[PDB]
């Protein structure tokens, strides 16, 4: 953002970021989950503070 | 002057916990509870029971002795004559 013109940034991006692999190596896929929320608590001390 | 902020100094003793709703009221009862109650009772035995057994002995002996003197009293009249 700022003084950048979009098409310059894109045409420039093609010459450098285009070398990044796109098809997954080993076809790896991350496995996200709707993770749980515990009701626990932690209570560290050090009374001199 | 013994409110919780006024109590003893203590330092880095971290403690972990859980919500009551997050955990069941009776965990591992069959596997961990009963054997625990058993080791407790096994510790309690010899320190407690035998003296009560001595009470049972003095009790039965006293009852048998009173009942003996009482009903052998006429029998004491019998050996008397």
């Amino acid at each position: 953002a700022g003084g950048v013109e979009h098409q310059q940034l894109l045409d420039l991006a093609q010459k450098h970021l285009g070398g990044i692999p796109w098809t997954y190596a080993e076809d790896a896929v991350p496995t996200l989950t709707p993770c749980r929320f515990t009701g626990s608590e932690i209570r560290h001390r050090d009374d001199a503070l | 002057g013994r409110e919780f902020g006024n109590l003893t100094r203590m330092r880095h003793v971290i403690s972990y916990s859980l919500s009551p709703f997050e955990q069941r009221a009776y965990p591992h009862v069959f596997t961990k509870g009963i054997p625990n109650v058993l080791r407790r009772i096994r510790e309690s035995f010899f320190r407690v029971v035998p003296q009560f057994v001595v009470f049972y002995l003095i009790y039965t002996w006293g009852t048998e002795e009173f009942e003996r003197s009482k009903r052998k009293n006429p029998a004491a009249y019998e050996n008397d004559k």
